[PDB]
């Protein structure tokens, strides 16, 4: 009835050089190339039909395969004229639906295009944001208690609320089990804040780092199509 | 012994498109072959007037990467 058909487009290393995922595809009208993004990939929410290009790929041709007619215009326009053949991923015959998601996997090492970066750039802003709010909570919490415990015992009622929050950890209280409470809060805060921070790292590490793909494959683009 | 005079070869070319009614491309691809000139030397034997008429076919036929059509 209705189902999500996962279609993949893979670009590998050939004996004739590396394949490219791109909108820069020869032998196809503007009609086809029109529907694709700067990165040669179809737009999410597109109403695609059999034949339409979902992911633009290209493959190097190699001497043997060059018609003298193209050897000539290669000489006229420069090496990268008729360098490659269209091997992009199209929608199979008969099938029809609407793209609801695309997923780009890039191997460790490959240059990240514009599309990829913006996405990467965005996921960083968040990973970071997630931390600020995480930290805001951590402070607003523990520090509400430090005050409480602080006031109770050695009250600076109004005085305390002035000096920046970072100056509270400084102030001390009449030796007492109430100083040991102020001890742990300090430890806890730092220990935790640290932990939360080294989590932002492990996040950035993953975001930028390449994907563990098979040997030979450079990048994989998985299109998710809703077929009725 | 000398074919050099491009104008010559150029006038000689369009003759083939007018009779054999073949693609400007196929044409000049042949002209070269028949005289044993490599494509890499089209510059010294082919008139840049006739080239233009190939460039035209290429676009109209999308024989090239959109990337190169622009520049």
């Amino acid at each position: 009835m209705i189902h999500i058909q996962e279609l993949a487009c893979v670009s590998r290393d050939t004996k004739l050089g590396p394949e490219e995922i791109t909108a820069d595809i020869p032998n196809v009208g503007e009609a086809a190339l029109s529907k694709l993004d700067e990165s040669g990939i179809v737009y999410i929410g597109a109403e695609v039909t059999g034949g339409d290009i979902l992911v633009g790929k290209v493959t190097p041709k190699g001497e043997t395969q060059l018609t003298p007619e193209e050897k000539l215009l290669r000489a006229i326009f420069g090496e990268k004229a008729s360098d490659v053949k269209d091997s992009s991923l199209r929608v199979p015959n008969g099938v029809s639906g609407t793209v609801i998601d695309v997923q780009v996997f890039t191997r460790d090492g490959v240059e990240k295009d514009k599309r990829a970066l913006e996405i990467e750039e965005m996921q960083l802003k968040q990973a970071k944001k997630d931390l600020s709010e995480e930290l805001q909570i951590l402070e607003a919490g523990l520090f509400s208690r430090i005050r409480a415990v602080l006031v109770a015992g050695g009250v600076e009622a109004e005085k305390l609320d002035k000096l920046p929050r970072d100056r509270w950890l400084e102030l001390g209280l009449t030796d007492e089990e109430k100083q040991n409470q102020l001890e742990q809060l300090a430890e806890q805060y730092d220990e935790l804040k640290h932990e939360f921070e080294k989590k932002l790292e492990a996040k950035r590490r993953k975001i930028t780092q390449g994907d563990d793909l098979a040997p030979g494959v450079l990048k994989i683009v998985k299109v998710y199509l809703a077929v009725k | 012994a000398k074919l050099l005079d491009r104008q010559e070869n150029g006038f000689i070319i369009e003759k083939m498109v007018e009779e054999f009614g073949m693609s400007y491309l196929e044409a000049t691809t042949a002209f070269l072959e028949e005289n044993s000139i490599p494509e890499t030397q089209f510059a010294k034997f082919i008139p840049s007037g006739i080239i233009e008429k190939i460039q035209s076919e290429a676009i109209d036929e999308n024989l090239l990467r959109p990337s190169v059509v622009r520049c």
